[PDB]
RNA sequence: AUCCAAGGACGGCAGCAGGCGCGGAACUUGCCCAAUGCGCGGCGCGCGAGGCAGCGACGGGGAGCGCGCGAGCGAGGCGGGCCCACAGCCCCCGCCGCGGAGCCGAGGGCAAGCUGGUGCCAGCAGCCGCGGUAAUUCCAGCUCGGCGAGCGUCGCGCG
RNA sequence: CAUCCGGUCGAUCCUGCCGGAGCGCGACGCUCUCCCCAAGGACGAAGCCAUGCAUGCCCGCUCACCGGACGCGGCGGACGGCUCAGGACAACGGUUGCACCCCCCGCGGCGGUCCUAGCCGGACACCGCUGGCAACCCGGCGCCAAGACGUGCGCG
């Protein structure tokens, strides 16, 4: 077990989106972002953050990525890709539907007159 | 022949100094009208997006805006794309972030930071006087801002203080020899110096002579010279005095940073 | 349009106007057999880099001395040249890079620094060892034999600290 | 001394090279138009067109064929070169048929041709002369 | 050009896919608005614009079919990461481990030669020319040369 | 990145052409291990089109159903995308002018209106009853809403 070492970088304030800005690369000359968001928990709950960027350099020795750390969790709620919050352990994702059906649907409604709820 | 106006602007026609990657994307921003004109303007997004890095994406501006999270002339816009240009107030409460936007020498817009004493006022330039309903003189601005009933010592070319709270003309300084002023418009955007000749052609442009601080001249036309005080500039400037460096100094710069 | 349209291209060498010269067949198989070259288009890639290199040299040195073009361009010239380590730190005028031959661009390929700190037991023996990935350039591993390498990363070749 | 060499005298160098270049048979075959229009090729690389008769200081007769481009309808002559392959074309098989080196003039001493079959049924014929494929849908 | 319960009614893909015809000649009747922007509007909607994937030797760039007297390593498959609107793909991590070159030519231009056939026949040949019994040029074998995952042929433009 | 070679003769020197040698654009034939970038029905048919999709949104108007429908109203649809038929002092490119011009959104100003005003009048939509025709299409009666329509208080 190599001890990963961890750093964070351009690290900015946005009391707009009441979250911290971070860039975060990671020593493993690792355990899957999980341990990572601890790590910088550590160097700035434990919850509050979210990993998106993250790719791994020729030999996979050095990974740099980008963090993101919210005050409170209503303000993540409010402020995060909807995509992002089901990729972590946010809400379910409920079962997408098509959207040539959508437009079928939408064409032949269009089509009908008056009281058209039927279809 | 387009049948109306033009609502998109492909990025690579964008303005060069507004510094877009090529590879962004096809679309850049389209800015709408108002205090400025396209080519002498910057919107708001690319301040607050792709410098500041307060946002990541449009939608995270379009947030930040609505919320009126930004003053401009102390009145909150929600416009992305509203115009930003040349002698504005820009405020954040939010984090006491106090700028004035001024030209660099390399001719791009910077954001100069400021303090509480001089962000109640802004220096315009006056290039029209005429005469509007019953008679009753007006001036407009380098900003689309009318006011009526002016001194008749002010005339034409000249610069006005105006607070931000009241459009309430303060002090004028005159256009005359000897003047410290600002090139914002060609070759020569951003410097500063001072003027030493004026020679007329008539019934076309008027060319202006300048000497920079440390003894250099240049040429420009009126249309681009701007007023910013008597012998000193009224307001704070960025940290170089108006001065641009030759190719070797700014190579020899590039390399100490490098 | 899709974005794809703006991605810049251009090709890399050249091609020889008369092909069947036999003192240019020998003189191409000698370098080949002396650096392993595997074919042909190589050399002309270095043919085409030190065209390149001659013509800048020769514009800049139809100018005047104090030219500000002829300073800035050859100044920026000799920086890149005496970094790569092909021209000599002793030489700093541009007259001295006409000289210049595409064996001095050989000898600056990672092979050439590999077998000549006594890394490898051949030229051959070096491609294989790089292909395999047992070389860390500077900090960091490479497995491409064209690399080149600068003047300030040669004292720190070194074989990949997780090879076997 | 013989041309003009005045400060002020282009316009007459331009018309006369104007002139002048016209003399130039390469040019004129290339640049007049007569040659487009009496080519059954209509400047393109080759044609697709229909057999419909075979014939042949050397002594040695040359195979041939006699054809008709299908969007022209005008007759010409092309030439089968590789050896054994007159048994390789049927009478009322679709061809196409590309030129001999020289554009336009006749190659070698073969009187009347200046074509070349390439295909048959849709089959190169050197990859048929070589064995590689075969015309056992024809 | 279409539908008609024959009185009437209806249409304009040089928009995205798809089809017929034409020609020497050119792809999926796919998914999504997450990105860049546009319209409307406050905590969003829609966009065949636009993005992603599928086919793709127009084409461009980077590696490889071994080095050595034994070890090593690829492509390939199995699983986990990372990335992604979802999936791929690059790259990282453990286990088992497919090593494959063709297209032209050998009289000169033009680098590159040994027997058997045929006999101005069959054929080669951009030009000169070969072939009417050693055919240094056709048809086969051996050998050899050029370029190389590319090689050759046809037409056009520059030189 | 300033290059030439073979062919008229019994032999030789010239003129002069023919052919070869390179690059790019496409089409054809053969062949093909791995990765990255990447064009793609334009080539005297601007020829013809099944099938499916490509422009919606919402601030005002709820006794509709249990507020979401629907419809009135507002904004937009004149941007975007495809192609190169037509057209040769035209278009187009650089340079002037309107003291011969028009201009939505947006920004900043300005805002004095001749002769029931605690707030005016009537309609239509959707909708209920009643119906025509194969289809497309609409009819007749009926109460009801407006930032809709009409009139209109007012310092020329
Ligand atoms: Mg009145």
């Amino acid at each position: 077990m190599p001890e990963i070492t961890v750093k964070v970088r351009k690290v900015l304030n946005n009391p707009l989106l009441q979250r911290q800005q971070c860039v975060v690369d990671v020593l493993h000359p690792y355990e899957s972002k999980e341990a990572i968001k601890a790590k910088v928990a550590q160097q700035l709950d434990q919850k509050n953050i979210v990993l998106y960027g993250f790719k791994t350099s020729f030999g996979g020795g050095h990974t740099v990525g980008f963090c993101n750390a919210y005050q409170n969790m209503d303000a993540l709620m409010k402020y995060e890709p909807g995509f992002r919050k089901i990729r972590c352990g946010l809400i379910e994702a409920p079962k997408p539907v098509s959207r040539k059906q959508l437009k079928n649907l939408k064409n032949r409604r269009l089509k009908k007159r008056g009281t058209e709820k039927a279809t | 022949m387009a049948r109306g106006v033009r609502k998109h602007l492909k990025r690579l026609n964008a303005p060069k100094h507004w510094l877009l990657d090529k590879m962004g994307g096809i679309w850049a921003p389209r800015p709408t009208n108002g205090p400025h004109g396209l080519r002498e303007c910057i919107p708001l997004i690319l301040i607050l997006r792709n410098r500041l890095h307060y946002a990541n994406t449009y939608a995270e501006t379009s947030m930040i805006l609505q919320d009126k999270n930004v003053l401009i002339d102390g009145k909150p816009r929600t416009d992305p794309t509203f115009p930003v240009g040349f002698m504005d107030v820009f405020e954040i409460p939010k984090v006491h972030k106090t700028f004035r936007v001024l030209y660099d020498v390399k001719g791009r817009f910077t954001l100069v930071p400021i303090q509480s004493n001089e962000a109640g006022f802004k220096l315009c330039r006056v290039q029209k006087i005429f005469l509007g309903d019953k008679g009753m003189p007006y001036l407009s601005t380098h900003d689309a801002r009318t006011i009526r009933f002016p001194h008749p010592d002010i005339k034409t070319n000249d610069t006005i203080k105006i607070n931000l709270k009241t459009g309430k003309i303060d002090e004028w300084y005159k256009f005359d020899i000897g003047k410290i002023v600002m090139v914002t418009g060609g070759r020569n955007c951003g410097r500063i110096g001072t003027i030493q000749a004026i020679d007329k052609h008539m019934g076309s442009y008027t060319m202006i002579r300048m000497k920079d601080t440390e003894g250099t001249e240049f040429l420009t036309r009126l249309c681009n010279v701007f007023v910013i005080g008597n012998d000193s500039p009224a307001v704070a400037i960025p940290t170089t005095k108006g001065i641009r460096p030759d190719i070797i100094k700014n190579r020899e710069l590039r390399l100490r940073s490098i | 349009p899709r974005i794809s349209r703006h991605r810049n291209s251009s090709k890399t060498y050249s091609t020889p106007k008369k092909p069947f010269t036999k003192p240019r067949l020998d003189a191409e198989l000698k370098l080949c057999g002396e650096y392993g070259l595997k074919c042909k288009r190589e050399i002309y890639r270095a043919r085409y880099m030190l065209a390149k290199i001659r013509r800048t040299a020769r514009n800049l040195l139809t100018l005047d001395e104090n030219d500000i073009k002829r300073r800035f361009e050859g100044a920026a010239l000799l920086r890149r040249l005496h970094m790569l380590g092909i021209l000599d730190e002793e030489k700093d005028q541009l007259d001295y890079v006409l000289g210049l031959r595409i064996e001095d661009i050989f000898k600056r390929r990672l092979q050439s620094v590999i077998v000549e700190s006594k890394l490898a037991k051949s030229v051959h023996h070096a491609r294989n060892m790089i292909k395999a990935r047992h070389i860390s350039v500077g900090g960091q591993i490479v497995n491409i034999p064209s690399y080149m390498v600068r003047i300030s990363n040669t004292s720190r070749v070194a074989i990949a600290d997780t090879s076997s | 001394m013989s041309k003009t060499s005045g400060l002020y005298t282009a316009r007459k160098l331009r018309t006369v090279r104007r002139v002048n270049r016209w003399a130039d048979k390469k040019y004129r075959k290339a640049h007049l138009g007569t040659w487009l229009k009496a080519n059954p090729l209509e400047g393109a690389c080759m044609a697709r067109g229909i057999v419909t008769q075979k014939i042949g200081p050397n002594s040695a007769v040359r195979k041939a064929v006699r054809v008709q481009l299908t969007k022209n309808s005008k007759k010409i002559t092309a030439f089968v070169p590789r050896d054994g392959s007159i048994t390789y074309i049927d009478n009322n098989d679709e061809v196409l048929v590309a030129g001999f080196g020289r554009a336009g003039r006749a190659v070698g001493d073969i009187p009347g041709c200046r074509f070349k079959v390439i295909k048959v049924a849709g089959i190169g014929l050197l990859a048929l002369f070589l064995r590689k494929r075969e015309k056992r849908a024809r």
